[PDB]
């Protein structure tokens, strides 16, 4: 098979984790204790499932994951919740005390006391698989640990596993549930020293889903439990090809533009009694409109270097098609001249799953698309603003240069995404 | 109250929207870079359209359609009425027209040059209406609103542009009686004021002298351009859905041949208004625009929804 | 509209559809790390020296 | 996890020994630390400040016996552990130079001997909270030995101050303004986190709106508890926003010296209809709400948390906190992005079902530097009391240093607002 390890960083890679690994044992029947009665080779196997769940002796179905913050309150709850017996203790990483939403505490000050201790957990999980793929890995750009940490793992993981495949699920940081006026910095610093590392990014912007949440769910308030399950059925879509029987070269033509745009519909309340069920068609459409997008921006105003939907459900291709042809002619969905203009398409059968007493109606179909559109520059552009009003005071800046990191380190990551941006604007206008 | 910030110091027209609006006492003006606004008077190069509606709290309106470019510059013009099937390369009312690069078959290049030899070179419309007296060249320069909800309004005032010089069949070297201009006219002043003659006198002309009506013969056809070019972008420029709304004041211009035939000529996204008409305009702007969308007629609705 | 790569399995399909053709070493990490963890030492002996004073 | 509480002087005490009364209530703790409550919320973060029935992790300080035999004998006195009481006979007479160098160099090493053991049984030691005034001896002049000392041992944990102001208007000496501009000094260089209660705000706080004739020590530590109460909560409860004192001061403190806070707390108090959301909003903005006396209006907030406690709408705290950013929004620095931070906790305090409390960082700080900068000159530049400091030691060079050092302070607060 092709093992896929994760790796939760810091409070929201660690309640994301908890979402997702909730959401996949209930779409592959393995109950709270590892049990699943549906395997009937006990040991081991050579299933699609087998790409995230190792087996013991025992029937027992372990997720090949690590999680790690660098304070153990929210990894605690992990460890005696409703999920405590479906991981090996040691997968459950802890320090003591928290990189407090400074990416230099958390890369450089105490980053340095557990990294060794990290990848030796993941060395074991390395060596429990056939021929690994490689690593999600789930974290936010704002927090301390999320940022700094993770920025550091990445690094060395390339040292370590130089011939394998990182990819990112992000984080990234709205006013409306963020906890630091720093988290700008946080991100930019992140984002440049994880850049030639990773192989592609999923950025879900906080807004994004807070509105969707709001929007479409009735949800007054939402909390990181409403976010975090909108999430993983993200998550869940993005990797079911993997977990499933099915079929970044498709995503990620140039390097440094490896950011694709989620998509995902139809989000419908749990509590709405009467719902007249969209077709493929319909939800088809809602994947290129803006308010259904995982990072708000306007496709319509950049380009696109690729698409891949992946459809869940009572889905045809014949019905795929036809939606396919009527968007082209009815959409600004304007390709760059070197790619095709053509959609990559999975289906998959089985009905898409709500985890019980959730928000999100159970629907017939579903699908999630993944685009890669120079539109998504827009968000790099909104948070390099925030980052110059800052810097240009050097607000906030003696908290990193306390820790050892030098103002260059700042000016040199903020030009990467000066970069960045001139890169995304070359490709789009 | 209500907020604003004004990034178009030059701008003529919301030069007198935001003193409009002050004299309101529900509207403050911020300064230019703080980000809790609700209404942007934007700048005409780079407007930051993607910092726009990421303020939790704030309904943001900004006075510029992205993409709208498309339809104001005469490169990408071209290319829009050529390229889009709904307008065509057998479009009726578009001078027939040519994208080329640097490094009677009369034409014109766009500093403007005209020849019957060799940005745009575009068919030069020899025989034009002529006013009288003076055998005279004019352009008409209409004023269209778009609000946030793409209603489409015609500001029920427009403008001739005129020429003070008699009209020149073999001579295209000469311009000012070619070419009608406010500032490349400035013989001026002689007929009418600044050589603006408006929409009363116009009809009156057109009856007096040619037995018909500025509605009938002119207006139906500039009501059909601009409806066909804004109804041709409006996927790709309309902010029905997005997370800030978008309005735009545009100047359309108009050459009339002697046919009474009406011909586009360009549109033009940031346009200035004739010295009379500015506060009925720019009041206007502040009813229709602003203040539907923030709250506390002059315009004709382009709307024709024909059944086939 | 050309629809290539058509795969079929029991639990789901897979297609394409055209519509239109067209690292630093281990050493410089600890390095770097190592860099930091210096100007922090220095920064806190400033500190104390100051404070002895 | 853990903070090491510390309360010096007469005024550190009987403040200090309020603030543990009124949390002791709201965590459920009885004098005799035993738990009484009915919430899981109240002893999720109990450690914080209480060892394990629980004892506070509170450090008593004092040249003079008599506070420490009131506080004993005072309504929670048994509830602190009796060789936490540190104390020697001498006093320091209102002077900043007894508690700094003569007298409470005596006592500190005792002290620091009690904090060395506190410190040593924690499982991650935060840092350390200090109750004390600025106008006196002990408090002042020891208590910012205290901090100096603390630092050496403790060089990378947060130093976090309480420190009462002083004002003519409730004046126990004329030497206040020396022994304040000396101890400023101090906490410019060695603290990370200042809350600035001012004398003088909750004089006129007492007097103008609460309608006191002749306010109390009681009557003004009444607003001051409540305050220490509120901007405590996200370090004592579950939460996101500020729940650690290194993460308050990431999120407070944009420039290391400008570390001084304007708290304010609605409703003022001294209740038969619970506030609605906008009003305890407006309220916790207004001047009158400050326990520092600056007008906000004079200046321009760096930084604001704002904590709401009581069962409310969340939503309507949102909007109503969008709404006094976006109307007033000049009053916030535009270079730094989404300054103000928002937490909410049910648990109200006793005898109200809701409130709010404010933490600024506000340029318009500067109005209290200068007005103790002011008082201070007008002394000095007749050289006048000075002998009962250069009679302890000191030199005329030193104050010159500390005036100094304020005016300073000022500057920079002033270039902030300008930028
Ligand atoms: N979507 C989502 N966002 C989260 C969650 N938890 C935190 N965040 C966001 O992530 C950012 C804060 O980073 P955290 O992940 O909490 O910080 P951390 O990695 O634990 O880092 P330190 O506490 O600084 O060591 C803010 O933008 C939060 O809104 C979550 O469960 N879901
Ligand atoms: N094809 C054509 N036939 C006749 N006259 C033409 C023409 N093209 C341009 N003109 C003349 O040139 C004048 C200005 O042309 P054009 O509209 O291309 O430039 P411009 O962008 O300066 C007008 P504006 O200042 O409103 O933007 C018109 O008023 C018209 O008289
Ligand atoms: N708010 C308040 N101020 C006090 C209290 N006790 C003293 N003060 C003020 O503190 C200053 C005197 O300090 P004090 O603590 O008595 O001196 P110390 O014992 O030498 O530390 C003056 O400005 C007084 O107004 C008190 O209980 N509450
Ligand atoms: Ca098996
Ligand atoms: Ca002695
Ligand atoms: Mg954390
Ligand atoms: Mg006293």
């Amino acid at each position: 098979m092709r093992e896929c390890i994760s790796i939760h960083v810091g409070q929201a890679g660690v309640q994301i984790g908890n979402a997702c690994w909730e959401l996949y044992c209930l779409e592959h029947g393995i109950q709270p204790d590892g049990q699943m009665p549906s395997d009937k080779t006990i040991g081991g196997g050579d299933d699609s499932f087998n790409t995230f769940f190792s087996e013991t002796g025992a029937g027992k179905h372990v997720p090949r994951a690590v999680f790690v913050d660098l304070e153990p309150t929210v990894i605690d709850e992990v460890r005696t919740g409703t999920y405590r017996q479906l991981f090996h203790p040691e997968q459950l990483i802890t320090g003591k005390e928290d990189a407090a939403n400074n990416y230099a505490r958390g890369h450089y000050t105490i980053g340095k006391e557990i990294i060794d201790l990290v990848l030796d957990r993941i060395r074991k999980l390395a060596d429990q698989c056939t021929g690994l793929q490689g690593f999600l890995v789930f974290h936010s750009f704002g927090g301390g640990t999320g940022s700094g940490f993770t920025s550091l793992l990445m690094e060395r993981l390339s040292v370590d596993y130089g011939k394998k495949s990182k990819l990112e699920f992000s984080i990234y940081p709205a006013p409306q549930v963020s906890t630091a006026v720093v988290e700008p910095y946080n991100s930019i610093l992140t984002t440049h020293t994880t850049l030639e590392h990773s192989d592609c990014a999923f950025m879900v912007d906080n807004e994004a889903i807070y509105d969707i949440c709001r929007r479409n769910l009735d949800i007054e308030r939402p909390t990181y439990t409403n976010l975090n399950r909108l999430i993983s059925q993200i998550v869940s879509s993005i990797t079911a090809s993997l977990r499933f029987d099915g079929a970044q070269t498709n995503l990620v033509p140039y390097p440094r533009i490896h950011f694709p745009l989620a998509t995902y519909a139809p989000v419908i309340s749990a509590e709405k009694a009467y719902h007249e069920q969209l077709s493929v068609a319909e939800i088809t459409n809602a994947c290129f409109e803006p308010a259904n997008q995982m990072v708000k921006c306007d496709p319509r105003h950049g380009k696109y270097m690729a698409c891949c939907l992946l459809y869940r459900g009572d889905v045809v291709p014949k019905d795929v098609n036809a939606a396919i042809a009527t968007i082209k002619t009815k959409r600004s969905i304007q390709f760059v001249d070197w790619c095709p203009t053509g959609f990559k398409v999975g289906i998959n059968y089985q009905p898409p799953t709500v985890v019980p007493g959730g928000d999100l109606a159970k629907v017939q179909r579903a699908v999630c698309m993944l685009s890669n559109t120079t539109a998504i520059a827009e968000a790099w552009a909104r948070l390099d603003h925030k980052f110059d009003l800052m810097y240009a005071k050097r607000a906030f800046v003696h908290w990193y240069v306390g820790e050892g990191m030098e103002e260059g380190e700042f000016s040199e990551a903020r030009e990467d995404m000066a970069a960045l941006e001139k890169d995304y604007e070359e490709v789009g206008v | 109250m209500y907020t604003f910030v004004v990034r178009d110091e030059n701008s003529s027209v919301y030069a007198e929207v935001s003193r409009l609006l002050l004299a309101t006492g529900q509207w403050k003006r911020l300064r230019k870079d703080n980000p809790r606004f609700n209404l942007m008077l934007g700048e005409r190069n780079r407007l930051p359209f993607g910092r726009l509606g990421h303020e939790p709290g704030l309904v943001q309106l900004v006075n510029y359609y992205r993409g709208a470019d498309k339809l104001c510059r005469k490169a990408s013009l071209v290319k829009l009425i050529k390229t889009s099937p709904e307008l065509s390369e057998s479009c009726t009312w578009f001078p027939e027209s040519y994208v080329i690069y640097p490094t009677g078959n009369v034409w014109i290049a766009k500093g403007i040059l005209i020849s019957s030899e060799a940005h745009v070179i575009q068919k030069y419309l020899e025989k034009p209406l002529l006013l009288e007296p003076g055998h005279r060249k004019f352009d008409i320069r209409s004023w269209v609103l778009v609000d946030h909800l793409y209603n489409i309004y015609l500001y029920r005032e427009g403008v001739l542009r005129t020429s003070s010089e008699p009209y020149n069949s073999a001579n295209f070297q000469d311009k000012t009686c070619h070419l009608t201009n406010h500032c490349i006219q400035k013989n001026y002043g002689r007929y009418e004021e600044g050589n603006e003659m408006f929409f009363e006198e116009f009809n009156q002309y057109l009856m007096d002298a040619l037995n018909t009506t500025l509605e009938n013969s002119i207006l139906l056809q500039i009501k059909h351009i601009i409806r066909s070019c804004l109804m041709c972008i409006e996927p790709a420029i309309s902010t029905k859905h997005l997370h800030y709304q978008s309005f735009q004041l545009f100047g359309f211009d108009f050459m009339v041949d002697e046919e009474l035939k009406v011909w586009l000529i360009e549109v033009n996204g940031a346009p200035a208004c004739a010295q009379k008409l500015y506060a009925e305009l720019c009041q206007g702007i502040v009813d229709v625009a602003i203040s539907s969308v923030f709250p506390l007629s002059i315009f004709i609705k382009l709307h024709h929804h024909h059944h086939h | 509209m050309e629809v290539i790569e058509l795969n079929k399995c029991t639990s789901g399909q897979s297609f394409e559809v055209i519509l239109k053709p067209p690292d630093p070493s281990l050493e410089e990490i600890q390095k770097k790390l190592e860099a930091a963890e210096e100007r922090r030492k220095y920064q806190e002996a400033e500190l104390l020296k100051h404070l002895a004073e | 996890r853990e903070i090491v509480h510390i309360q010096a002087g007469q005024c550190g005490n009987q403040i200090g020994a309020k603030f543990w009364e009124v949390i002791s209530d709201e965590h459920g703790i009885d004098p005799t630390g035993s738990y009484h409550g009915d919430s899981d919320l109240q002893l999720e973060r109990i450690n914080v400040y209480y060892n394990e029935k629980y004892v506070p992790r509170a450090i008593l300080v004092d040249l003079e016996p008599g506070t420490m035999d009131s506080v004993r004998s005072g309504p929670f006195g048994q509830i602190f552990r009796p060789d936490n009481f540190v104390f020697g006979q001498s006093g320091a007479g209102n002077n900043w130079a007894k508690g700094h160098y003569t007298e409470g160099a005596e006592l500190v090493d005792s002290v620091l001997d009690v904090v060395r053991k506190e410190s040593e049984s924690c499982d991650c030691l935060q840092g350390f909270q200090l109750t004390h005034s600025l106008g006196g001896g002990t408090g002042s002049g020891m208590g910012t030995l205290l901090i100096s000392k603390i630092r050496e041992e403790y060089p990378d944990r947060i130093m976090n101050t309480f420190s009462v102001v002083p004002s003519p208007k409730v004046s126990d000496t004329v030497v206040e303004p020396y022994n304040a501009t000396l101890s400023v000094h101090q906490l410019v260089e060695n603290t990370d986190e200042t809350y600035c209660i001012d004398n003088e705000a909750l004089y006129d706080i007492c007097f103008r709106t609460l309608k006191l004739t002749t306010p109390t020590y009681g009557d003004l530590n009444h607003l001051v508890s409540a305050t220490m109460s509120g901007v405590t909560t996200c370090l004592r409860f579950p939460g996101q926003l500020n729940a650690d004192l290194r993460k308050l001061a990431v999120n407070m403190v944009p420039f290391p010296r400008l570390h001084f806070f304007m708290p304010g707390f609605a409703p003022l108090t001294s209740q038969y209809r619970a506030l609605t959301v906008p009003e305890l909003t407006q309220q916790m903005f207004d001047a009158k709400n400050m326990m520092a006396a600056c007008d906000p209006r004079h200046g321009r907030y760096l930084t604001v948390a704002a904590v709401f406690r009581g069962r409310m709408s969340m939503k309507e705290v949102d909007e109503q906190m969008l709404n006094v950013q976006n109307k007033n929004s000049s009053y916030f620095v535009e270079w730094i992005p989404n300054n103000v931070k928002t937490a909410v906790c049910d648990i109200p305090p006793r005898g109200l079902k809701m409130s709010a409390t404010f933490i600024g960082n506000s340029t318009a700080i500067q109005e209290l530097f200068k007005r103790i900068s002011e008082q201070f000159t007008a002394m000095f530049r007749r050289k006048a009391f000075l002998h009962w400091y250069t009679g302890e030691g000191m030199d005329e060079m030193e104050f010159t240093e500390a005036e100094s050092n304020m005016n300073d302070l000022v500057s920079e607060y002033q270039q902030y607002q300008d930028a």
